[PDB]
């Protein structure tokens, strides 16, 4: 949309670039440069003054150097507003009665797709599945996985954790880490206690799950983000992992 | 159907406790199994304990004792923790004789030598007395089964001695839990864990074996007569 | 060594040119029928970076080493397809200019530094 | 089964023909079935006539006019079903009869001139616009008149109001400010109102007369002795300040709207606008703000009697009080039929300037209608209406109720005349009026709450959209039969009494009578009575009525229930709630999704595909049964045969059910046996447990049809065909595409598997990196024609069952700009329950599931039979929805008792009445057990053992009794299948009606390790093969920041999104298992710096010693 | 409250590690327990204190004495209207506390109660509406009809009482409404400011301190009083003494 | 364990002359019970047919 601006910007700088080479009618040279600026003018901060550029047809303002940088996801804001993960996955949450605190949901189905990598290699490093890419092919044979497989997926996650998050996160707690575990049902299983934090409700609400790779981010998590290591609300030096509403 | 046979491990302690573990199990069975077993461990079990307590000087668990530091009620509880075993194959009843002296510290072994039976926990505080402290102690013991309150049987060995609460149920505490592990594309596969706590008498292990065998025999009746 | 500050300097004619790698002193760019810039324009790769994998617009040694890829009649430097993401261009203008942001911002950065009847004059 | 019905108070009248808000409104607008000379205005009539004696610039001189006589209705160019499969607006040609006299004369009547496609309505109440169905809703705006009200940015002082009907007149506000003046605001203009007092014939001493002495504000409105001059002169300081660009004395050409005639200003024909601006104003007004052509000048009518209540309001006396601007007698409702008619004063608008410019350029003799008009402004403006306006809503076809619920709706939002998304704390609120007109417990959770809502059952809208609610008239102590449908402003002066109140035979019974007046609730004397409501149903919304024991539920956690009941999705073995409220059946009929018979006869042919009858010598109709067709949410409703092949009928009764219906009764969900209690935190906080049992019986299963589509375009690189021929595809693949590109019907679908091949040329380029590593995931490098076929999107799928085809050129098939040939495959699926699925009770206990437990667990009763759902208690307290608990009781009752009951609105059964059957069930139930030979065991007694120590049971009574006693107490002993020991506390058990909602994890749930990287922004989006791409917001970060999550932050801003380098780099990294990331310098940083220079300013980079960077190395 | 302390407490003199396990089992032990002891909700348990009648009875009478006290002139329309109001609220509070007193001497294991007592669910308020009664409502313009809500949910509240008890949930639903939208409105602005501020050193080195106020000064009565429990904590908790103190 | 009807491609089908619909059909069969008498009997296939 920007590119259509730079457009006329060249359109003019060429149409007059000629007038001066030939034909020096004063009054015109004038009525022309008048556009030279208006070119840039637009391109830069189109919107200004009282006349927005009219793409022949619509009545749509069309960005400009200004707009683009002008937040509303304009290179400045766009950062602290969104972006989209590479090792993500969300879902409906459910009780993890059994689940020990630090532990957590994650049903095979997704649980796998959300680890494809590591699995892969780990597979090769194991007598089974000859070459890397070769492996890639067995977990793409539509569905119905083999046995041995999973076993892997397990020795696969034992050790690393994931982060979680409700809809309107609000406090550091708004996300925590857990030694996720494989479990039937397609929904996500989560421990009680926590609830409090996220104001974890149970009416089909959902949470997220991000996967950290950095031998770093990982460590960062569990030693700084495990619900387990984080029990109290700086908000007021009191507990949060507080049993309740039943317990 | 499928599914292979369970893996029966057991992290024993020595005399008390025992973290037994059976793994492979199809939904439900976890509870099925255990629960009833529990209801046998703590129920019908072969064991022995005190049934009466003669104490030369003052009758009444609610009286006073000169020469002594503690009081009847306590010697009672202390007497319970006490456990003895039978070397004679069919002698469901013995009488014991405790002898006190001046300044000392009664011990569970300080009980009348005698061969036929065996004191299993020689040490026990029992009691402890001042200067010149008497304490004859005709303590009657029985071959029981589970738990029979001192207020159901009414013991009658002597006239000034007191009956007591029979704790002859070797099985002193048993708890379990059915967590579920995984073995293939399956993850809700029952994983039982039993824990039986016992006094120095009959090993938890046997605590179980005897339980099953009992519950076992207890099925042969559903026969077809 | 890694960053440790970010200073925003102004824009100099000399320097705007310095960059630009190319010089889009040329028309429009695209070609729909045949995906290709337009003999010098907004996409002429020859001036920026190669659209494809290393390779030219006709074909040369997509060799990792040597450094300095060009041709006979295909001067498309061979240094991957990403760099199309930073290498700028330029339209050496006809005559004067006004980066508005010094004209109709708020204080009028120029119509102040030189008075020029605040506004209306510029 | 056998149905008992509680409470009396016989509904003097069933409930309104419901769908009346859309049909009865749209038929009295488009009167095509009533002689054309007749028709008493409104709709198309008053629309063709407000703008038809359409002259021509220059009054009298050069000819050319064009008038009206009558309008001709069109006949459906297509039928309901086709106009839908073919993507048409089921419109209907609309002709009009024009004739234009010249100056020299000529009666040239051009026989019907096509003006535009006006879409005909449906039996339903919805329409057919470009395919699917939409719900032209009914909004509610401020009813015309005058009220004044206080000042906003200036306390103590008052502002005046002059609101005529909208889109037929200007907005006028007489606000008096501090300068002393009384300025006049009109269409964004604030000039001295003294300039409009003189124009209507007022001097420099009669503005001081009728309104001075009291309130010395008239001496601010006064000294302006430069404008207290001449009549046709105070017309050029008004036409040179109201409309710049033209100073002529033709200031009665524009100053001719805002007053006389009805071109603009006027508040109804003299109704709300006059009949109201008469009683509160200075009595006497006909129909427009003053009047022009009377004898010469302007003889003022309503710019002074309202200026004699606004200044006697800023000091004043009695009778002169503020008005309530959210009262219903003060509020209106724009029905359907009129909202299209208003898009006709807009359809006949850009058309009265498409002729008045056509009589300037074209010869004034060579002219005859049908040669002056193009008729594009009624098609483009009356098609624009059913295709875009925020009011023309999709249509919730989840179940049949919602369908209707939708219709009943009331919005404030709207195109222009409406309310934005940032105001309304004097409207949203429920008002002492609503009573019986606009339900107060139907609005949406948040975001919109208030503004939107559903009508109150009986209540009808009428005349000028005044809600009218049914009341029953009395003879002051006696009781009539006559019933009084009446407006609100007609209710603020009657001392009405509850219907709840005791009435013998047919009159008043007792002296302590509860009654209300205006709005205040007071107790009244038996003959001090005017009326009395017809019933309570009259009070609650439509669905807000289906509630069984509403009498015992919080007000908040209730709407949830009336609501949600909407997001209700059907199931197969459906079933109507054990405890109903009557209407339960009717809803199904007015919805029309169920099939009934006009005249009574008897059936002859009967199968899933049809039903033929032979009505009483009235021929032999034969209506088919829509089988497994898709909703709009997807749902998938299908009617079902529910009659035999031989039997006299009952004058039109269930000729077969609909989607979630059971023999005429609404079966939202499935009443099941519940057990209220806590399980191992397996229902925790608001969760619910289920017994495998239902899956067994396949009890809670939903059918759903996902609609897939595709479009092939015309390009430069060649046209996009679609054949069962596409390269490298291994036959085992194509395998199920007999149709020559389409999937055959009855084929089992999977993901990625083919659905619709479609080959497009494209190319002209060469692959390279970041897609040649993937690529071979999408090619093998290649071909001269590529795959680009449909293929099943991750997860979804099912068994096909329907294919549709088109091609730019069919009779009615019209494709957009560039497209050719369309295709739509329809595949569905069974869905049972899935841990997590959502479900709840009408009583607002929304609750999903976490643990489907085997029939081995599942705390069972003593007689073997196990419960179903464990409904923990906790979720009841903080909320106040007792009643639900009351349904459970009646439940166990209705179990052993074998039946169904109807506990209508505040008319349901009662604790004393219920205990009755409850025991009545026990006497039975137990008669069954002792009869077998048993009679309570250790387990049970032991309970009762403590049941007494707890005082719920009466001590000193046989075990057996402590049971009944307790049983009747709605609970009982429950065994935990796992451990022989029963629970140690009686347990409340019973049959609870539940449901399955729109949401079903199956459609949520995702996960992406890698995959589709956008090309625009340079990051994960869409998803052809693998899917999803989760977002991440500030919050996230800040907290991330909260923890010293350094990397966890950075790795969350790079190799997982933009920075192309990384994502691959990283992606690779694991394929081998290394540290993995460490990205050079984040993409974005460079980007920006460059988006910067790409706009001047170097934007350098130094360290600690301040030195040149090397931020781009290329 | 109870455990919470323990909770906190425990943590105090025992490593996070342990702290958890505790939190844990509780979860469990309670759960399984919170079920072995099978409690439930059988409307009957929705107890009504016998004294309801006598209370709504003796109160019902104090009215015919303030309206028959008005018949003459003892009260202005103002001195009057403030009596029927401050009337039912006095009785209302009787309903409340009464149904409760009975709730301790009889049925101290009643489902509802226990909960409210313990932490489970239920506040002093709510419970009431269930058993004893609701009270007087708030008009749409912040007023209160002099007509009460005698019925209690345990009883099928009647026609009118509903139409007036209604406002509350939605005018109190406008909260959950407009109070949810404004994302973190506050939050943001906040953030932008101190995102800097961080533990950047150990001891600014400053001697300077602050004088913490223990005794509030009632700006009205002017009479004194120490602060309430919490406040304090959240005023000294973890603070750092600047000039040693004796006491 | 499974079934089959004339001109039926999927469970979501109709047949001329039947007031049921696969579903109605299927749910009435799932329930049916059959005694196998023989131990050998790993499995077999029943079979029905309707007319006029």
């Amino acid at each position: 949309d920007l590119n259509d601006l730079y457009r006329r910007l060249i359109n003019r700088n060429n149409r007059l670039k000629k007038l001066l080479a030939q034909g020096a009618p004063e009054i015109i040279i004038r009525n022309e440069k008048r556009m030279l600026q208006e070119a840039v003018d637009a391109v830069i901060d189109n919107g200004r003054r009282g006349s927005p550029v009219t793409n022949p047809g619509s009545e749509r303002p069309l960005r400009s150097l200004t707009d683009i940088l002008s937040g509303k996801q304009g290179r400045f804001r766009q950062n602290l507003l969104g972006k989209r993960v590479d090792y993500s996955g969300r879902s409906v949450i459910v009780v993890g009665p059994q689940l020990k605190l630090h532990q957590c949901g994650l049903p095979k189905r997704m649980a796998l797709e959300l680890f494809k990598p590591f699995l892969l290699k780990k597979m090769e490093e194991k007598a089974f599945a000859p070459n890397v890419k070769a492996a890639r092919r067995m977990l793409e044979r539509q569905r119905d996985i083999k046995d041995e497989v999973w076993d892997a997926l397990e020795e696969v996650i034992h050790g690393k954790v994931v982060l979680l998050n409700r809809a309107p996160t609000l406090h550091r707690l708004g996300i925590q880490a857990f030694q996720p575990v494989l479990v039937e049902g397609q929904s996500i299983q989560l421990h009680p206690l926590v609830c409090e934090a996220f104001n974890a409700d149970f009416d089909g609400d959902q949470m997220a799950v991000h996967v950290p790779l950095s031998s770093f981010a990982q460590a960062e998590a569990r030693i700084q983000m495990l619900s387990a290591h984080n029990l109290l609300s700086p908000a007021s030096g009191e507990p949060l992992a507080k049993p309740s509403r039943d317990i | 159907s499928k599914l292979k046979a369970p893996v029966f491990t057991a992290t024993t302690q020595g005399d008390h406790y025992g973290e037994f573990v059976l793994e492979p199990l199809e939904r439900g069975f976890g509870v099925t199994l255990g629960n009833p077993l529990r209801r046998i461990l703590l129920s019908s079990i072969p064991g022995t304990a005190v049934t009466s307590v003669y104490i030369e000087d003052v009758l009444h668990e609610f009286s006073t004792i000169p020469g002594v530091k503690e009081d009847v009620v306590e010697i009672i509880l202390n007497l319970k923790e006490l456990v003895v075993r039978f070397l004679d194959p069919k002698m469901a009843s013995t009488t014991l004789i405790l002898r006190a002296e001046g300044p000392k510290e009664v011990r569970a072994g300080d009980f009348t030598p005698s061969a036929d039976v065996e004191i299993m926990n020689p040490d026990l505080h029992i009691a402890t007395l001042e200067e010149g402290g008497k304490l004859y102690m005709e303590v009657r013991v029985d071959r029981g089964v589970g738990y029979v309150p001192a207020e159901r049987h009414g013991i009658k060995d002597r006239i000034n001695a007191i009956p007591v609460d029979a704790i002859f149920s070797p099985v002193r505490r048993v708890a379990f839990q059915v967590e579920d592990t995984r073995l293939g594309q399956r993850t809700d596969l029952d994983k039982l864990t039993l824990r039986i706590w016992t006094d120095g008498s009959v090993t938890p292990l046997e605590a179980l074996n005897q339980a099953v065998a009992i519950l076992k025999e207890h099925l042969n009746y559903f026969a077809n007569p | 060594k890694e960053v440790r500050k970010v200073r925003i300097a102004l824009a100099s004619p000399e320097k705007i040119r310095s960059w630009s790698y190319g010089e889009v002193e040329k028309p429009e760019t695209i070609n729909y029928r045949t995906l290709k810039p337009e003999r010098d324009g907004l996409f002429d790769e020859r001036i920026f970076g190669p659209i494809k994998d290393y390779e030219c617009a006709c074909g040369k040694y997509k060799r990792q080493r040597f450094e300095g890829k060009v041709c006979e009649r295909c001067g498309v430097e061979v240094t991957r397809s990403i760099v199309r993401r930073y290498r700028m261009g330029h339209i050496e203008l006809a005559t004067p200019a006004a980066h508005i942001w010094f004209v109709k911002d708020v204080p009028s950065k120029i119509g102040t530094l030189l008075d020029l009847s605040a506004t209306e004059l510029e | 089964m056998e149905i008992k019905r509680f409470g009396r108070i016989r509904e003097v009248i069933p409930l309104p023909p419901l769908t009346e808000i859309q049909v009865e409104s749209y038929k009295k607008a488009l009167q095509a079935d009533v002689p054309p000379e007749k028709r008493e205005n409104v709709g198309i009539q008053a629309a063709f006539k407000e703008t038809f004696p359409i002259e021509e610039g220059d009054k009298g001189k050069g000819g050319l006019v064009l008038d009206f006589l009558e309008y001709r209705i069109g006949d459906p160019p297509f039928s309901q079903d086709e106009c839908r499969e073919k993507d048409l607006t089921y419109q209907a040609p609309l002709y009009a009869r024009l004739q234009l006299i010249h100056k020299d004369t000529g009666l040239i009547k051009e026989d019907e001139v096509f003006l535009g496609h006006l879409p005909l309505m449906t039996e339903d109440g919805s329409f057919i616009i470009n395919g699917a169905d939409r719900v032209i809703v009914s909004q509610i705006h401020r009813s015309p008149g005058v009220y004044f009200t206080p000042d906003p940015a200036r306390p103590g002082r008052y502002i005046a109001s002059i609101i005529p009907l909208p889109k037929r007149g200007p907005w006028i506000d007489l606000e008096v400010e501090a300068s002393g003046v009384v300025t006049m605001k009109v269409n964004k203009r604030k000039f001295p109102l003294v300039l409009l007092l003189r124009v209507l014939g007022y001097d420099q001493e009669t503005l001081v007369r009728e309104l001075s002495a009291y309130g010395d504000l008239v001496q601010g409105l006064l000294d302006e002795a430069v404008l207290a001059m001449r009549p046709e002169e105070a017309m050029v300081r008004l036409f040179t300040l109201l409309r710049p660009g033209d100073p002529p004395k033709k200031d009665k050409a524009l100053a001719y709207l805002f007053g006389l005639l009805a071109d603009p200003k006027r508040y109804d024909l003299g109704e709300a606008g006059r009949y109201k601006a008469e009683e509160k104003l200075g009595v006497g007004l006909s129909g427009r703000t003053l009047v022009r052509f009377e004898d010469g000048e302007f003889k003022d009518e309503v710019f002074l009697p309202t200026l004699r209540y606004l200044f006697a309001l800023t000091a004043g006396v009695p009778g002169h009080e503020v008005d309530d601007i959210d009262h219903l007698g003060n509020r209106r409702i724009r029905t359907v039929g009129e909202l299209m008619a208003d898009q006709f004063r807009v359809g006949l608008a850009r058309l009265a300037r498409g002729v008045r410019e056509r009589m300037v350029m074209g010869s004034p003799d060579t002219l005859t209608p049908a040669k002056l008009v193009n008729s594009r402004p009624l098609e483009a403006a009356l098609r624009e209406f059913f295709s875009r306006s925020q009011l023309s809503q999709f249509k919730d076809e989840t179940n049949p109720l919602s369908s209707l619920r939708h219709k009943r709706r009331i919005s404030a939002l709207g195109p222009g005349g409406l309310t934005r998304e940032r105001a309304g704390f004097d409207v949203r609120d429920v008002h002492r009026t609503h009573y019986g007109r606009i339900c107060p417990v139907e609005t949406p959770e948040g975001a919109n709450i208030g503004l939107i809502t559903s009508l109150a059952a009986y209540a009808r809208v009428d005349a000028l959209g005044f809600i009218r609610t049914p009341y029953r008239r009395v003879k002051n102590g006696v009781v009539t039969e006559e019933v009084v449908y009446m407006t609100a402003s007609e209710e603020d002066r009657y001392t009405i009494a509850q219907a709840n109140t005791p009435l013998e035979g047919d009159r008043i019974a007792t002296d302590r009578v509860v009654a209300r007046r205006r709005g205040e609730p007071v107790i009244v004397a038996p003959e001090e009575v005017e009326f009395m409501d017809v019933s309570p149903k009259q009070v609650f919304s439509l669905n807000t009525n289906l509630i069984p024991f509403l009498e015992h539920d919080d007000a908040n956690r209730a709407l949830m229930g009336s609501n949600m009941q909407t997001q209700a999705v059907p199931l197969i073995r459906a079933q109507a709630p054990v405890v109903m409220t009557g209407l339960e059946e009717r809803v199904v009929r007015d919805s029309l999704a169920a099939l009934y018979a006009e005249e009574d006869g008897e059936v002859v042919k009967v199968d899933g595909t049809r039903i033929a009858v032979r009505y009483e010598d009235g021929r032999l109709v034969e209506h088919p049964l829509r089988r497994y067709a898709r909703s709009n949410q997807g749902t998938a409703f299908d009617q079902r045969p529910r009659v035999r092949v031989g039997q006299r009928v009952k004058k039109g009764d269930l000729l077969a059910d609909g989607p979630a219906s059971e023999e005429g009764f609404l079966a939202l969900g499935q009443n099941v046996l519940v057990a209220i209690m806590p399980f191992d935190g397996y229902n925790f906080e608001d969760a619910i447990v289920i017994s495998e049992e239902l899956l067994k019986r396949d009890f809670y299963t939903s059918i759903h049809i996902e609609r897939y589509e595709i479009e092939a375009r015309d390009t430069k690189l060649g046209p996009e065909r679609i054949t069962r021929d596409i390269p490298h595809l291994s036959e085992a693949a194509l395998r199920d595409l007999d149709e020559e590109g389409i999937v055959r019907i009855g084929a089992e679908v999977k993901p990625g598997d083919i659905l619709v091949g479609r080959t497009s040329f494209k190319g002209e380029q060469e692959p390279s990196p970041e897609e040649r590593l993937l690529r071979s995931i999408f090619g093998e490098k290649a071909r001269d024609v590529k795959d680009t076929s449909l293929r099943v999107p991750p997860g979804e799928g099912g068994i096909v069952v329907g294919r549709l085809r088109l091609r730019r050129g069919d009779p009615g098939v019209e494709l957009k700009p560039g497209v050719r040939e369309v295709v739509r495959v329809f595949v569905a699926q069974k869905r049972k329950l899935q841990v997590g699925d959502k479900l709840a009770n009408r009583h607002g206990n929304k609750g999903v599931v976490a643990k489907i437990l085997p029939v081995e667990d599942m705390p069972h009763l003593p007689d073997g039979t196990p419960v179903d759902v464990i409904l923990n208690p906790l979720g009841v307290p903080s909320r106040m929805n007792l009643g639900q608990i009351l349904e459970t009781h009646l439940g166990l009752a209705g179990y052993f008792l074998g039946q169904r009951y109807i506990s209508p609105v505040f008319d349901g059964a009662t604790e004393p009445e219920i205990k009755e059957l409850l025991a009545e069930a026990f006497n039975l139930y137990f008669g069954k057990r002792q009869g077998e030979g048993f009679g309570v065991d250790k387990r049970e007694k032991e309970v009762l053992a403590r049941a007494e120590k707890l005082g719920l049971v009466s001590p000193g009574k046989s075990p057996e009794e402590q049971l009944k006693e307790l049983f009747d107490l709605g609970k009982v002993v429950l065994y935990d299948g796992r451990t022989g020991e029963p629970f140690e506390g009686p347990i409340v058990v019973g049959q609870m009606f539940i449901m399955k909602l729109y949401h079903m994890v199956e459609d949520k749930m995702h996960a992406r390790s890698t995959g589709p990287y956008s090309l625009i922004t340079q990051q994960p989006l869409g998803g052809k093969a693998q899917f999803g791409g989760q977002r991440f917001g500030e919050m996230e970060v800040w907290a991330l920041e909260a923890y010293g999550a350094a990397h966890t932050l950075q790795e969350m801003l790079t190799i997982k999104s933009d920075d192309i380098e990384g994502r691959n780099a990283a992606y690779q990294a694991i394929i081998k298992g290394e540290d993995v990331p460490e990205p050079s310098v984040p993409e974005s940083f460079r980007v920006l710096v460059k988006e910067l220079q790409a706009l001047a300013l170097d934007v350098q980079t130094l360290d600690e010693k301040d030195n040149p960077v090397d931020i781009f190395e290329g | 409250n109870s455990l919470k302390d323990l909770v906190y407490q425990a943590f105090l003199r025992l490593g996070m590690e342990k702290t958890a396990r505790l939190l844990d089992a509780l979860k469990y032990y309670g759960f399984t327990l919170s079920t072995t002891s099978g409690i439930t909700i059988g409307i009957d348990d929705a107890v009504i204190p016998e004294e309801k009648q006598r209370y709504l009875e003796e109160a019902d009478r104090k009215l015919r004495q303030i309206e028959q006290a008005y018949e003459m002139g003892f009260l202005t329309d103002r001195e009057r209207y403030d009596q029927v109001i401050q009337l039912w609220t006095e009785t209302t509070e009787k309903v409340t506390q009464a149904v409760f007193k009975n709730f301790e001497e009889n049925y101290p294991f009643n489902p509802l109660y226990v909960m409210a007592q313990s932490g489970a669910r239920g506040n002093p308020q709510q419970i009431r509406q269930l058993c004893g009664m609701r009270g007087l409502m708030q008009k749409p313009s912040g007023e209160t009809f002099e007509v009460p809500v005698r019925s209690s949910f345990r009883e099928g509240l009647t026609v009118l009482e509903y139409f007036i008890s209604s406002h509350g949930a939605r005018k109190g639903g406008a909260d959950t409404a407009l109070r949810t939208a404004d994302s973190g409105y506050l939050t943001r602005k906040l953030v932008d400011v101190a995102h800097e501020i961080v533990v950047r050193e150990a001891d600014c080195g400053t001697t300077n301190y602050i004088s913490v106020p223990l005794f509030q000064m009632d700006e009205v009565t002017r009479t004194l009083r120490l602060r309430k429990r919490s406040d304090i904590e959240s005023g000294l908790y973890g603070r750092v003494l600047a000039r040693e103190v004796e006491a």
